[PDB]
C-alpha cells in the first residue's frame, strides 16, 4: 500500500547529465523488478533497446507491459527514488516530451516505446556507461494510430518487394511515415528492414480474419453495393461508382434473417477477442488536468 | 465454566553491543543526529611533495 | 559504566506511540450511565472531525480491504461436506425454477461431467447422475459450445453451514478473500496439481519479473470432451492468449474433421478469463487431499485476490 | 535474536517458535520374600529368653 524504491549508483553524478535529469522529474519509467534495492541497468529501457540493435517495436511493447512502471520522484547525487504504480492507487503524474502532445480531460493514455526518437526519450549517463530510456506515453487515440501504421507497415514492407519503385515512395513513407495532429506533423522512425516477432501479432491477426471471412453476412453487402450506386454519401466517398467485383460475385444468393442471426452473433463474439490482440499497452485513465502546470492525474 | 491456561515463555537473548567489542578499535564512532537527510559527503587532502 | 549501546529505545517507542490508530468506540447499551458517556464521546467526536475551523479538527492524517461476501445455497448431492476451504467454484444459471437449487460447481465436479483423479473424483461422486440432472443439455451445451457462456467463475468458498438437502455457501467474489467469525481470519485457494499447466516454464537478455503474477481459466472442447484449464502466469493480457493459442495448436490439428462447412456455430476451441492476482517470485505449494481415498496432489498458493474477468474466443 | 540485514531482500522476521517435549516414565520393582515362619512369629509374645 505503501511503496518506495531507491536504486543506488554505484558511481558518481557527474552534474552534466543532472539537470536533464531533474528536468526530468515526475515522468514514467519501467523498472525490472520489484524490491527494495535495484541496479542501475535493469532501470531504464536501456536492456531491450541497444543503440547498434534494429530496433522491433512489438519486442519492445512486450518488455513494457511486463515490466512494473514507476514514476520518477527525486535524483540524489547518488540516488534514485521512485515510487511505483500500485494497481489500485490514485496519484499525480507531470510530464514533458521533446514530442510534446497536449491532453484532454478524461482521456485515457497509453504507454508505448519511445518509436519517434532515440535522442528524445533518452539520456546517456556514460559514467556508468548506460542510458536511461523513457517510454512514451500519449493519448490512446494517437496511441492506436501509430500503433497500426507500424503493424502496416511491417507488411508492406515485405510486400513492395520486388515491385516498382513507384510502390517504394509511396506507401513505405507516406502513410506510414508521418503522424498529424492539430497543425501539426510528427515523422515515425521506420524499422530499416522489416523485423521479427512483429509478425508473430500478425499470424494471429490473419487467422481471426479467416474465420471472420469465413462468416461474413450477406445483407449488408447488398445494402452498401445499392448506396454506392444508388446515393452518394461522406463515408462512401471512398468508394467511387464502380464496385469491387468481389462483391457481387459473393452477394449472389438471396437473404434469410436466420442465417444472418448465427453469422452475427459469432462475429460479435469474435470482436470482443481483438481487444487483446489491439490493446499491448497498460492504460491510464485521465481524472484531471492542468494546462498551466502540465500536472494531471492519471489513474 | 471458562477455563484459563498458562503456558510458559523463554528467551534466548545474549547481550551484545559494538564498543565493548574490540572491532571497535579499528574505527572511529561518531553519531550524527541527522543522516537521512546528508545527501553526499567528502573529505578534501591536501598533500605538499 | 555500560556503553549505552548505539540505538535508543525512547524514539522507539514515542514514534510507533504515534503510530498506533485511536481504538474503536464500544457503546455499552445495558447499563444506562455507560451508555450516556459514550454518546457524549461520539458528540465530541464529531464535533472534533467536521469543523473547519479548527486545527486538531482536522484528523484525516495517517485499508478497506475485506472481500465481497456473496451466499449461495446448494443441494448436499452437488456438493461434498468434506471438500476443503478455498477452492473455486463456477455456477451455473436455471431457467426457471431458481430458489430451489443454485447448483454451483467444482472442479473436479466438472472433471466428472465432463467424463488416478478419475478415481478420487468417484470416490467422492460415485453417482453422479444429480450431476447430469444439473445441467439438462449438457450433450446439447456440448456442441452448441455454449457451455462457457453459463458456468460463470465464483472462485473460493469460505463457510458453508451444513443441512440435510441444502448447504449454506458463503463466496468471494472481489478482493483479497478472508474469514468472518474472527478477526478476520485469511484462507488460501486450492487448485489440483494434474491438469494445471506453468505457462511460464511450458518455454523454458533476462526476461523481467513483474510483482504481481495472475490465475486464467479456460475451457476446450477437444474430440476427447470438453476439459478445463487454469494457467499461473504474469505477463500480459496481450501475451497469454497468444502464448495459449500456440500450446494448444497440437490439440487445434485434430479438429479439421469435427468442424462443420454448413453451421459455424461450433468453430470455437475455447475461451480464456482471469481469475485473479497472487504474488511472484514466490511459487505455490504441494499438498495431498485428506480424504478417504485422497491420492491427488494439488497446489495451493497464497495471496488472491479475487477479481473475475469474462469468457474470451481463443481460436 | 535476528540481525538486521541491508541488501534488496524483504527484511528478516523476527522469530519465536513453540517446542513441545514428552515426559518419559520409568517403572522399577524389586521382588523379596518371608518365610512363612518369618512372619508367623512376629504375631507371638516371647518371654522366655
Amino acid at each position: 500500500m505503501d511503496l518506495k524504491v531507491v536504486v543506488s549508483l554505484s558511481s558518481r553524478l557527474y552534474t552534466d547529465e543532472i539537470a536533464k535529469m531533474q528536468q526530468r522529474i515526475g515522468c514514467i519509467l519501467p523498472l525490472a523488478s520489484t524490491h527494495g534495492t535495484q541496479n542501475v541497468q535493469g532501470l531504464g529501457l536501456g536492456q531491450v533497446y541497444s543503440l547498434e540493435t534494429v530496433p522491433d517495436y512489438v519486442s519492445m511493447y512486450n518488455y513494457l507491459s511486463d515490466c512494473t512502471l514507476a514514476v520518477l520522484d527525486e535524483v540524489s547525487v547518488d540516488s534514485l527514488i521512485l515510487t511505483k504504480i500500485v494497481p489500485g492507487q490514485t496519484y499525480a503524474i507531470k510530464n514533458k516530451y521533446q514530442p510534446f502532445f497536449q491532453w484532454h480531460g478524461t482521456g485515457s493514455l497509453s504507454v508505448m516505446p519511445p518509436v519517434f526518437g532515440r535522442e528524445h526519450a533518452t539520456v546517456k549517463l556514460e559514467s556508468n556507461d548506460v542510458d536511461i530510456v523513457f517510454p512514451m506515453v500519449l493519448p490512446t487515440p494517437i496511441a492506436e494510430e501509430v500503433l497500426q501504421k507500424i503493424l502496416l507497415f511491417n507488411v508492406y514492407s515485405r510486400v513492395v518487394m520486388q515491385a516498382p519503385g513507384n510502390a517504394d515512395m509511396l506507401d513505405v513513407h507516406m502513410h506510414l511515415g508521418s503522424v498529424s495532429y492539430l497543425g501539426h506533423h510528427y515523422e515515425l522512425a521506420l524499422p530499416e528492414v522489416p523485423g521479427p516477432l512483429g509478425l508473430a501479432l500478425l499470424d494471429n491477426l490473419s487467422l481471426y480474419f479467416c474465420i471472420m471471412v469465413t462468416l461474413l453476412p450477406r445483407a449488408s453487402m447488398r445494402l452498401v453495393r445499392g448506396l454506392i450506386r444508388h446515393e452518394h454519401h461522406d463515408l462512401l466517398n471512398l468508394f467511387q461508382e464502380m464496385v469491387p467485383d468481389e462483391i457481387a460475385r459473393i452477394d449472389l444468393d438471396d437473404l434469410s434473417v436466420a442465417d444472418d442471426l448465427s453469422r452475427m452473433r459469432v462475429m460479435m463474439t469474435y470482436l470482443q477477442s481483438l481487444a487483446s490482440l489491439f490493446n499491448l499497452g497498460p492504460r491510464l485513465a485521465t481524472a484531471a488536468y492542468s494546462q498551466e502546470t502540465l500536472t494531471a492525474t492519471c489513474w | 465454566k471458562f477455563e484459563v491456561l498458562l503456558g510458559v515463555y523463554t528467551n534466548a537473548i545474549q547481550y551484545v553491543r559494538f564498543l565493548e567489542t574490540a572491532l571497535a578499535v579499528s574505527c572511529v564512532n561518531t553519531e550524527f543526529k541527522d543522516l537521512s537527510r546528508m545527501t553526499d559527503g567528502k573529505i578534501q587532502f591536501r598533500i605538499s611533495v | 559504566m555500560k556503553v549505552q549501546g548505539s540505538v535508543d529505545r525512547r524514539r522507539l517507542q514515542r514514534r510507533i506511540a504515534g503510530l498506533l490508530p485511536p481504538p474503536a468506540r464500544r457503546l455499552n447499551i445495558s447499563r444506562g450511565s455507560e451508555f450516556t458517556r459514550d454518546v457524549r464521546g461520539l458528540v465530541e467526536e464529531h464535533a472534533q472531525a467536521s469543523s473547519l475551523s479548527a486545527a486538531a479538527v482536522w484528523r484525516a492524517g495517517l485499508g478497506w480491504r475485506p472481500p465481497v461476501f456473496g451466499d449461495f445455497l446448494i443441494h448436499a448431492s452437488s456438493f461434498n461436506n468434506a471438500e476443503a476451504t478455498g477452492t473455486p467454484l463456477f455456477q451455473f444459471k436455471q431457467s426457471d425454477p431458481f430458489s430451489g437449487v443454485d447448483a454451483v460447481f467444482t472442479p473436479l465436479s466438472l472433471f466428472i461431467l465432463m467424463n488416478g483423479l478419475t478415481r478420487m473424483a468417484n470416490l467422492l461422486y460415485d453417482s453422479p447422475a444429480t450431476l447430469a440432472d444439473l445441467v439438462p443439455d449438457f450433450g446439447r451445451l456440448v456442441a452448441d459450445r455454449r457451455f462457457h457462456n453459463f458456468i460463470t467463475p465464483v472462485g473460493p468458498l469460505v463457510e458453508n453451514i451444513k443441512s440435510t438437502y441444502l448447504n449454506k455457501i458463503t463466496t468471494v467474489v472481489h478482493g483479497p478473500v478472508v474469514s468472518k467469525a474472527i478477526p478476520r481470519s485469511t484462507v488460501k485457494v486450492t487448485v489440483p496439481q494434474e491438469a494445471f499447466v506453468d505457462l511460464d516454464a511450458w518455454l523454458s537478455g533476462l526476461q523481467p519479473c513483474p510483482a504481481d503474477a495472475r490465475l486464467y481459466v479456460a475451457l476446450t472442447y477437444e474430440e476427447a470432451g470438453p476439459r478445463f484449464t487454469f494457467f499461473q502466469s504474469s505477463r500480459g493480457h496481450c501475451q497469454i492468449m497468444n502464448i495459449l493459442r500456440i500450446y494448444y495448436s497440437p490439440s487445434i490439428m485434430h479438429r479439421y474433421a469435427v468442424v462443420q462447412p454448413l453451421h459455424i456455430e461450433e468453430l470455437t476451441f475455447g475461451a480464456v478469463a482471469c481469475l485473479g492476482t497472487f504474488s511472484a517470485t514466490d511459487g505455490w505449494r504441494r499438498s495431498a487431499f485428506n480424504y478417504r481415498g485422497s491420492s491427488l496432489p494439488v497446489v495451493e498458493i497464497d495471496s488472491f485476490y479475487s477479481n473475475v474477468s469474462d469468457w474470451e474466443v481463443i481460436l | 535474536p535476528t540481525i538486521a540485514h541491508g541488501d534488496g531482500r524483504r527484511p528478516s522476521k523476527q522469530r519465536t517458535f513453540i517446542v513441545v517435549k514428552n515426559c518419559h516414565k520409568h517403572h522399577i520393582s524389586t521382588e523379596m520374600e518371608l518365610s512363612m515362619l518369618d512372619l508367623e512369629i512376629l504375631h507371638s509374645i516371647p518371654e522366655t529368653p
